[PDB]
RNA sequence: GGAAGAAUGGGCCCACUGUCCCUAUCUACUAUCUAGCGAAACCACAGCCUGGGGGGCCAGGCAAAAUCAGCGGCUUGUGGCA
RNA sequence: UGGACCCACUAAUAGGGAACGUGAGCUGGCCUACUGAUGAAGUGUCGUCGCAAUGGUAAUUCAACUUAGUACGAGAGGAACCGUUGAUUCAGAUCAUUGGUAUUUGCGGCUGCCUGACAAGGCAAUGCCGCGGAGCUAUCAUCUGCUGGAUAACGGCUGAACGCCUCUAAGCCAGAAUCCGUGCCAGAAAGCGACGAUU
RNA sequence: AUGUGGAACGGGGUAUUGUAAGCAGCUGCUGAGAUUAAGCCUUUGUUCCCAAGAUUUG
């Protein structure tokens, strides 16, 4: 759920208390009544501010809960240690919102004037007002981390995955940008692919999902997100050495993060030309490196017609479209006759199933009838 | 309880059908009718083919009630004319025929053989003395009034009905200039209008008329008007092949076996509708052109009757016609 | 789509169950897609789907609030080509909300507006009548 | 089509009278309300005056075909000239009956 | 092979019917289903669009073949007169009045073998090996009387329910006299006849169907080439 | 359909039923009229509603006889103290 | 909303008031209204045909197919406008089809009594049973349930105030199940008209 | 207030029940008989009824 602001969220609250809980008592009712209005409202306001509350924690998630590579995400991008300190802090605020309310409603229940509970009331929602107010740089948080949540994508480890990462600007991500739909746009600048991108892609009838890495808090991300990853490492190394880094700085990377593609299928990428060499400038043997990394990875004949050896949406569309366009019975016949197609039949006649009781040889047999009935008459 | 609109619901105070709503006149269009007045005998139930596109039941067999009104054909008496005021439409003048039909001038007398029969008698006369006072009327109609109407009447006598009084009542002359109209209504004096004339055996129509009483608030005999119920057939009964489905051809007659129930034999053209119509039997019904202009298409589809049903309404009747019930049914001893 | 059609199966009836799944007799609780009507108890029909519990069967399958299609009614309804259908009893199907039934068979006659209306019945269906 | 019916043994005209299908896959067509209940009671037609099958047993009395013009003219002929026939065999047959 | 959705279902089978010689197809729905008929076989084969006893249930409730094809009883002679004039003249339609209603759902034929649910008449039997011109064998699918409808056939192979037994599987090949292969189509759905539709050159699955399931049925029905 | 508000009743269960869904129909009587007979309570005067000081007053709305039948009468969303 | 804070449907199951809510609708711990039915009377007279001042108002909503597996989305998923078909509630009618209905006491069957007998009838406070037309009724049966303007929020245009700017000031356009009319019903019994005869 | 008038009957048509009593020899009469408008349809059928009484009306 999206996160408010402070007061808008006082204001919201209190709004809804208002339009929602009757404000007409008249002072000559029963001091029971007068108690009853205001523990009503008092118990609205509560109610209101708990259903608030819930539903941030039931939104906001459990950093344990989660998988260990969207944890170590989430805490890498997110200081998930200062979101469990707020979460808390809230929780702690809303239980101690929700004592306040029960001592005002005990103190509401032997009210005695209509001033009592008028000042009970408005001291209640002063109280719960200073606690909201309080809690302010907490929905601050819960917003940004919204914010950066949807943002984030759905990581799925379990599926089969290909994990792209190296020196940055080595072609990796144009790689990827090519074997995947998704494209993450690139720019001169270092480390432009802030956040890793993950792309779909259909591979042997298999779906496999391109993710590319920061080139090497984006590294540190980068890294989490290999540490625990069932993919394959695609270190993609500048053999004309355009991407910035020399070949050697990418071999001593590449051995000082083999720690993270240990359990896993390696493929060396010679960009700009499993050892693979692939032209960057050229676009040549990406598709090649992605097959190669998808591979480590992982008597009643038949009478076809000549006709199959060797539309009608659009005819009803043109005519009147869908639900307006009746199509006739006639037309899709093999009548020899065409007056006879698009013509009726006799259906039934002097209570006679006529259709039922025609047949091709009652033409001759009529004949004969008419010939037998004659010769019987006579 | 029941709409707060339609209180009080008390009795109307018309014994037949009135129709206060008309359609607005087109000058652009030609002379034409906009009302017709028959008489309700009965119902029965038909088999159709549903030709509705994009439905489920396209293009397949589906069973209607349908009521029989027959419609016979009126005679035009008179034209009356109204201009349009600052208090609303006011009858300018009204002509008439000269040869009334006898029913007219029973409408005209509550005890008319004990009348000396003298309705319209002076009017005749002077029609006949001088029809120049009738053209100056007739030329008052065209040149100052904007609405004219044409008396028509049932014609009751080809009916089977006790009653003998004719139904008279206006129907509008939409279309053309107001002279065309007079011209047109001239033309049509003493003649007969036939229902083929206003209903095309497909068209839009609104049936009016008294509800049935149910008798004690009141139960039972207010004014209503139907809306939509589209008409299925234009029926001709003085051809002798008036129902006769080509489909099931079954030389038949629309009056069901033994005669409608307290109806008796329909003989003259008669109108088939769908679904029910306020009134009861042998009761005068109203029907106008519908006042709106909706091309839905439960309003604008074909309809082709696939079979009609004549069996005996009087009881659980089980035979079409004697034709196709007497060799069915064993040689009986009359 | 299905048009309207007689209901004549209120909550609290016992109705019997026709698939090969092992339930026998099923208890009607309520009905799925009903108005906000005053005083009037939903009902059930032939190719209706409602919530229901198996009174007699296999206890790991009843005692669980599950979506229920009649298949056969003994009320006389009227079909739209103009005939009226009622049959010897009542009898409907242990299917999930997705539309899947538990059985690999049914028993007797399938009206076919039950079948049409929900085509892996027709597929489960030996007799469509 | 007109079906038969199964205990009256007439004519069943489409609306009237009910349908009522058997488990054993065998659908049976009531003429009316009373042909119905006698179907409901079970009565045996051949030991019902007013049923056909008495009639009959007591001494009382699927591949589609193209359409053709000239065969549908002269089916319809013939089906009259068949009932004219039909017809005066049995009025003979109930004065030979009456004899 | 094809995948494509009958209005928003994938289950084409029961909607639609489709032969080695003639194409079956519903009336009064979505016209694009009639369409990717047509631009599929439509030139090479018939295609009638047509309802049995005024439903769209006809391809799981009717039965035939190139050669014959069977229809409940119940269907209108209305809607007989009009199915003989759209199919063409050597198609033969036979009325089945048996009390298995569902000719399809009961019994699945092919062009030279048919099987049948163990509960056949003798009568409906024999009409049908007269009509089809094929063998008919009685006998269960899976141990399901629904034969016809839990599973698949086709010149080039046959579709089974992932349940049956390899024995069981092996035999029934050998007494249709072509390949077998269990499984599911439809992401899993077990009712292989309803959720697929093969012919002898071209195939008809639903859209809802997995690559995976559509690649078997193709290489199992040789559709490939 | 069968307690969701007659059965014979039987052993919570089973059966049963207009309790209910949802009322519908019938018969009889009452009711109703006609003939005759014929009261008593009760009665300041009467009798249309809104607002202001109730039915009588003020300002408004309206206003047509005689009758028959069913049948009413200030308070709100913001704590206090330092 | 249906059932004992709950458990499901549904689109939701909003909050109140009628200061002792409606305990003189409800239960537990004369006259005046309103509804209907007649009604003498100007208008010479009686009758036909209308006018319509005014009063009341009525339809609501869902899902279903295309438009789609398109827009969009790496994907996962997945629109909408229009067009069209159904359903729910409510309203207004109608009794062909189906059911219910038995004082057609109509037909049939059953029991008892009587005339010495057969027959013949009669009766049993409508003896018992089956069917039972016509009528009545059935969200147990069917039919039907609009279309024009002016608007709010709001989107703007021209344009000063204020040499810019500006939906506003003077003006204008679009736009809500809103408002007012159209249609629907009543028809002033002290509103009126055309027309026929007029002892 | 003298007419394709009205009425009572009857005929035909239409319908419900179920094949009568009786004649007989389960069968034939006999898919009969009975009822059919009192809120069904029709009437070349027989009959009588009526070109009538009172009241108010410029």
């Amino acid at each position: 759920t999206p996160i408010p602001d402070v007061n808008t969220f006082l204001d919201v609250v209190l709004s809804r208390t208002q339009r929602k809980t009757p404000t007409v008592i008249r002072s000559g009712f029963k001091i029971s009544r007068i108690r009853g209005f205001y523990g009503r409202k008092v118990k609205f306001t509560q109610d209101t501010i708990t259903e608030k509350l819930d539903s941030i924690l039931q939104e906001f998630p459990k950093l344990n809960d989660i998988h260990p590579f969207h944890a170590d995400l989430l805490n890498i991008l997110y200081d998930r240690d200062h979101l469990k300190i707020a979460l808390s802090q809230l929780s702690t605020a809303k239980h101690l919102v929700e004592n306040v309310a029960r001592d005002y409603i005990r103190l509401l229940k032997y009210g005695d004037s209509l001033y009592r509970c008028k000042q009970l009331k408005r001291a209640a929602l002063g109280r719960m007002a200073t606690i909201i107010k309080r809690q302010k740089s907490s929905l601050e948080f819960l917003e940004q981390v919204r914010q950066h949540l949807s943002r984030l994508p759905a990581i799925d480890p379990n599926t089969r995955t290909l994990l792209v990462c190296g020196y940055p600007n080595v072609g990796k991500s144009s790689f990827m940008n090519k074997v995947t739909r998704a494209q993450v746009d690139v720019q001169p600048y270092a480390f432009t692919t802030k956040s890793l991108f993950v792309g779909h892609f259909d591979y042997k009838y298999l779906r496999w999902q391109v993710i590319d890495t920061p080139g090497i808090t984006i590294e540190m991300q980068s890294i989490t997100a290999m540490a625990h990853l069932r993919s394959a490492v695609l270190y993609f190394m500048d053999l004309s050495e355009m991407c910035g880094y020399s070949v050697a700085a990418q071999v001593k990377l590449y051995h000082s993060i083999k720690p993270l593609f240990a359990n896993k299928v390696t493929i060396l990428v010679l960009n700009k030309i499993k050892v693979v060499q692939t032209s960057c400038v050229q676009d040549i043997g990406v598709m090649d490196v992605r097959t190669t990394a998808c591979e480590a990875l992982l008597a009643r004949p038949a009478c076809i017609p000549d006709s199959v050896k060797t539309l009608a949406r659009d005819i009803e569309a043109a005519n009147g479209g869908a639900g307006v366009y009746n199509v006739e019975l006639r037309d899709k016949y093999i009548l020899q006759d065409p007056s006879w197609k698009y013509d009726r039949m006799p259906e039934l006649l002097d209570g006679k199933n006529v259709a039922d009781f025609v047949d091709p040889e009652i033409e001759a047999k009529l004949l004969a009838l008419d010939e037998e009935e004659e010769r019987l008459e006579r | 309880h029941g709409s707060l609109g339609f209180l009080p619901r008390k009795r109307a105070s018309r014994q037949r059908g009135k129709v206060k709503a008309f359609p607005k006149d087109d000058a652009s269009k030609p002379v034409h009718l906009t009302a017709f007045l028959g008489y309700k005998a009965g119902m029965t139930h038909i088999v159709r083919d549903l030709d509705r596109p994009g439905s489920k039941m396209h293009k397949r067999e589906i069973l209607e009630a349908v009521t029989v009104i027959e419609t016979p054909p009126m005679v035009v008496v008179g034209v009356v004319g109204y201009v349009e005021t600052p208090r609303g439409l006011r009858s300018l003048t009204t002509v008439w025929a000269e040869h009334l039909s006898e029913e007219v001038k029973r409408r005209f007398y509550k005890n008319w053989f004990k009348s000396k029969k003298k309705a319209f008698t002076k009017y005749a006369k002077k029609y006949a003395e001088s029809t120049q006072s009738i053209n100056r009327e007739l030329e008052r109609i065209k040149k100052y009034c904007s609405v004219v109407r044409v008396l028509a009447h049932t014609q009751i006598r080809k009916t089977p009905l006790a009653q003998k009084k004719a139904h008279l009542m206006e129907i509008q002359v939409n279309g053309g200039s107001v002279a065309d109209k007079v011209e047109w209504a001239r033309e049509h004096f003493e003649k007969t209008v036939d229902i083929k004339s206003t209903f095309e055996q497909n068209e839009m129509i609104d049936v009016i008329g008294v509800t049935r009483g149910k008798g004690n608030g009141n139960a039972g005999y207010m004014h209503r008007t139907q809306l939509n119920s589209k008409i299925y057939r234009i029926g001709a009964g003085d051809d002798a092949k008036n129902a006769s489905t080509d489909f099931d051809a079954t030389e038949k007659r629309i009056t069901p076996m033994g005669g409608f129930v307290r109806y008796g034999v329909v003989e003259n053209d008669f109108v088939m509708l769908n679904g029910a119509t306020p009134g009861p039997v042998k009761r005068v019904l109203t029907l106008r052109k519908s006042l709106l202009t909706h091309t839905s298409r439960k309003a604008l589809e074909p309809v082709s009757l696939k079979w009609i049903d004549t069996a005996s309404k009087f009881g659980h009747g089980r035979f079409q016609t004697p034709a196709e019930a007497k060799q069915f049914l064993g040689t009986l001893k009359k | 789509t299905k048009y309207r059609m007689t209901l004549g199966l209120p909550v609290q009836a016992i109705m019997n169950c026709a698939d090969n799944s092992g339930a026998k007799n099923l208890y009607i609780v309520s009905v799925f897609g009903t108005g906000a009507r005053l005083n009037r108890l939903p009902a059930a029909s032939c190719g209706d789907m409602v919530l229901a519990t198996v009174k007699k069967g296999k206890p790991d399958l009843r005692k669980k609030i599950m979506p229920a299609i009649v298949v056969r009614q003994r009320k006389a309804w009227r079909r739209k080509d103009g005939v009226y259908l009622y049959f010897e009893d009542n009898a409907g199907v242990i299917v999930n909300p997705k539309g899947e039934m538990k059985g690999s068979a049914i028993t007797g006659p399938v009206a076919k507006e039950c079948a049409d209306l929900w085509p892996r019945i027709a597929s489960n269906a030996g007799t469509v009548v | 089509r007109v079906h038969t019916c199964y205990f009256c043994s007439g004519p069943v005209y489409p609306g009237h009278g009910i349908m009522f299908v058997r488990n054993d896959s065998k659908v049976f067509r009531f003429c009316r309300s009373k042909c119905h209940k006698n179907f409901k009671m079970k009565r045996n037609p051949r030991k019902v005056a007013w049923t056909k099958a008495y009639r009959k047993a007591h001494g009382k009395e699927n591949v589609p075909v193209r359409y053709d013009r000239n065969v549908i003219a002269t089916t319809l002929n013939a089906m009259k000239r068949v009932s004219q026939v039909h017809a005066k065999r049995e009025r003979l047959f109930y004065k030979k009956r009456l004899a | 092979a094809l995948r494509a959705q009958f209005e928003n279902s994938n289950e084409i089978g029961v909607f639609s019917n489709l032969t080695n010689s003639y194409a079956l197809v519903a009336l009064g729905g979505s016209e694009n289903f009639y369409s990717v008929f047509e631009a599929e076989l439509g030139d090479v084969v018939p295609v009638v669009h047509t309802t049995i006893g005024g439903t769209r249930i006809i391809g799981r409730l009717t039965c035939g073949n190139r050669k014959g094809l069977l229809v409940p009883s119940s269907t209108t002679d209305n809607e007989l007169q009009h199915l003989r004039n759209s199919l063409p003249d050597p198609v033969k339609i036979q009325r089945v009045d048996e009390r298995l209603s569902a000719l399809g759902n009961i019994v699945a034929c092919n062009d030279y073998v048919a099987l049948v649910h163990p509960d056949i008449e003798r009568e409906t039997e024999e009409i049908i090996a007269d009509v089809l011109d094929v063998e008919v064998f009685r006998q269960t699918v899976a141990g399901n009387v629904l034969t016809g409808s839990y599973c698949a056939l086709s010149n080039q192979g046959a579709l089974v329910h992932p349940r049956t037994s390899i024995q069981e599987q092996d035999e029934l090949s050998s007494l249709l006299q072509v390949p077998l292969v269990a499984g599911t189509i439809n992401r899993g759905s077990d009712v292989i006849g309803a959720g697929l539709v093969v012919n002898d050159w071209c195939a008809f699955a639903g859209l809802d169907t997995t690559a995976t399931e559509l690649a078997v049925c193709e290489s199992i029905f040789k559709l490939q080439d």
